[PDB]
């Protein structure tokens, strides 16, 4: 159990949709890419550390 | 703040009126003045009071050819151990032939208003007097 | 011309509040700009996800059974290590001729990848030039070739044992061993290219194809450091192989565009030009004459050119420099008396020239050693302790507050523990964390430290309770007074 702060964004539900956005078409990547630039000063910060359980969490099926 | 306060004496005309303690003597620099009030001394100190006096005023132009251009006044409360002190201190100034001449009555305090008008308010003055013992 | 001393005060609170401003100003633009490079490292993950995405469904084992039972016998006889230039020039042709580029055929966002290839592989037709590059890397897998799918942010690179070299191979545009043709037919926009084995291990092959590397792309590209940490748990196990290609690239990549302009030399150490260098840094004629020349700039070895601090900055790094050590370079010295100075007549400004000197003519610092119980003294009476070795052997650091009242108090030797420096107004005060004593005296100084604690604690608690009592006295004397008054007068 590799507790990490993005266990919480792993089941987050938009960013559910956002990793199974990644995970297969990246077409909504524009979405992903002005939601994170407009606010989310906490996933610029904790995406920069455990970066295998981030694209784990990408790897959702 | 010591040299702002002295600074606000020296160049603001509104303020020239500063209120010193015995630091006066010789912990700073005072600057030229012309009218100086002592109001207690150290009870005895003939020459302390008086060095202070000779610092205190200080030559100025304008009033020399006046026997008086500058003015000291020494309060002393009547029939106090103070008035033994003043005679006991000012012998120093009198060695150098100043004299000083008595005040019992100052003109003109009737019409100006002055506080303590009321001795109401002076038996609140003994009231805060008398609490510091 | 009224109150000059309001106008005055205005002006200070203009200038205070423009400098406040200005400095949040350039606060905000840091923040955004920072956002804005974190979101596009953000957008470069994704696209390393969809790139793993993509490798894990050419990985399938139905793909490569599929892919074996159209290839025929020809191509299958020919083992990895024997396939070189011409057979995969004759698998590309042959891939050309099976698989044709048709866009007519429908398509649905609810099939599948493996399952849409399937399909292709079924009617022998395709989609997209990038599903004809994902049918030629099953066809590959299907031999079980050592091929590793590249991404430009498309193609093929096969480790050759022959030459035991990544060759490119692009079935669409049948391109064999043409590494800048590829710079063409792939993404117009090359800023990152990526090569994905189909393990899943990362390779950043941006050098070999785009021949503006070594010069722009070198210096436009991601963050060195954020980047390796994002590729180091995705290292190839291939250690030897790294090895190789890392050489490779260094024999291709050795001076091998030549440039000669001016702003190319300058922040590039391959090339390293005198006037391109800082005031710290400096050449070292000795060991670099000539190397070559650019609109009359010569060329110096960048292992020629070495950076120099001063001799207080030395101590600070814990080095001293040797005894009759000639200044390396002599440049301009800025200290906050120096600074005043300086200012007052600029002649001397450019006269100071501060002699700094080479790691290499600076030895470590040795700290001295503490004898009779005597804590040593620096010019300035204390220790420099940038680092824990600094500190004088014999000697120990107590961090303990107001502990000197009670050295001295015990007549102990206690010096302050120069840490490092600070400079709220514009003067470099020394820091000193804790205070150093000689190791003898440690524990009882502790104990002495602890006793002084509890005396000042309880000394605390009898003033408190006597300031109580103080008040309640003056309360009660005030009200005496009070009564006897009123009585006085009523």
């Amino acid at each position: 159990s590799g507790g990490h702060p993005l266990e919480f964004l792993r089941n987050q539900p938009q960013f559910q949709q956002m990793r199974q956005i990644i995970q297969q078409n990246p077409s909504l990547l524009p979405a992903l890419l002005q939601q994170i630039g407009r606010e989310n000063p906490q996933l610029l910060q904790q995406i920069s550390q455990h970066q295998e359980h981030f694209i784990q969490m990408l790897n959702e099926p | 703040e010591r040299m702002q306060i002295l600074q606000n004496f020296k160049h603001n005309p509104k303020i020239n009126t500063i209120f010193i303690s015995k630091v006066g003597d010789t912990s700073f620099d005072l600057p030229e003045a012309n009218v100086l009030i002592q109001i207690s001394s150290h009870g005895g100190s003939r020459r302390q009071e008086a060095q202070r006096l000779g610092r205190v005023l200080r030559a100025k132009k304008g009033m020399v050819a006046e026997e008086y251009n500058a003015f000291f006044y020494s309060l002393v409360s009547q029939d106090t151990q103070e008035m033994a002190y003043s005679t006991k201190r000012q012998r120093f100034l009198v060695d150098q032939g100043y004299s000083f001449k008595v005040i019992t009555k100052l003109a003109g305090m009737e019409e100006e208003d002055l506080a303590f008008s009321t001795k109401e308010e002076q038996q609140q003055l003994l009231q805060k007097v008398l609490a510091a013992t | 011309i009224e109150t000059p001393e309001q106008a005055k005060t205005r002006e200070r609170s203009e200038k205070i509040k423009l400098e406040f401003e200005t400095y949040l100003r350039r606060a905000m633009k840091r923040f955004n700009k920072g956002v804005h490079e974190d979101t596009h490292k953000v957008h470069l993950l994704c696209l390393l996800a969809n790139g793993f995405y993509r490798n894990n469904i050419c990985s399938q084992p139905d793909l490569h059974a599929i892919g074996l039972s159209i290839i025929p016998a020809r191509f299958t006889r020919v083992l990895p290590r024997d396939v070189d230039t011409y057979y995969l020039s004759n698998l590309v042709k042959w891939f050309i001729g099976t698989f044709t580029v048709n866009a007519e055929l429908s398509a649905s966002e609810q099939d599948n990848l493996q399952t849409t290839l399937e399909r292709r592989f079924a009617i022998y037709s395709a989609r997209d030039d990038e599903e004809l590059v994902h049918i030629f890397l099953l066809i590959l897998r299907a031999l079980q070739l050592l091929t590793r799918l590249v991404l430009s942010l498309q193609w093929l690179e096969v480790f050759c044992e022959q030459e035991e070299k990544w060759v490119c191979v692009d079935c669409v545009h049948g391109v064999v061993g043409q590494p800048l043709t590829c710079y063409k037919y792939a993404t117009k926009p090359m800023t990152y290219v990526v090569g994905i084995d189909s393990d899943g291990w990362v390779r950043d092959v941006t050098q070999r194809y785009d021949p503006v590397w070594m010069t722009v792309t070198r210096k436009c590209r991601v963050d060195a450091e954020w980047w390796a940490e994002t590729l180091r748990p995705y290292q190839s196990p291939f250690m030897d192989r790294e090895k190789k290609e890392d050489l490779e690239f260094q024999a291709k990549h050795m001076d091998q565009p030549l440039p000669t302009a001016i702003g190319l030399y300058k922040n590039h150490p391959l090339y390293a030009l005198k006037r391109h260098l800082l005031k710290y840094e400096a050449i070292y004629p000795e060991t670099a004459a000539i190397l070559g020349y650019c609109r009359g700039e010569a060329v110096y070895s960048r292992d020629c050119v070495h950076t120099l601090h001063s001799r207080d900055t030395w101590l600070k790094k814990a080095r001293v420099v040797r005894l009759g050590e000639v200044p390396y370079k002599m440049v301009k010295g800025f200290s906050n008396r120096a600074r005043k100075a300086r200012l007052a007549e600029p002649q001397l400004r450019e006269e100071n020239d501060l002699g700094l000197f080479g790691y290499w003519q600076t030895e470590e610092y040795q700290p001295p050693v503490a004898v009779d119980g005597k804590v040593p003294r620096n010019e300035f009476g204390n220790v420099y302790l940038f680092l824990p070795s600094m500190m004088p052997i014999g000697c120990v650091q107590l961090n303990l507050p107001n502990l000197h009242r009670v050295a001295r108090k015990l007549d102990i030797d206690c010096v302050q523990a120069i840490t490092g420096f600070d400079f709220h107004g514009g003067y470099s005060h020394p820091v000193t964390d804790g205070y150093i004593v000689c190791e003898e005296f440690k524990d009882v100084l502790l104990t002495a430290w602890e006793n002084e604690q509890a005396v000042i604690e309880r000394k605390e608690k009898e003033k408190k309770e006597k300031r109580a009592l103080g008040n309640w006295k003056l309360l009660a004397k005030g009200l005496l007074i009070r009564e006897r008054l009123k009585r006085r007068y009523g």
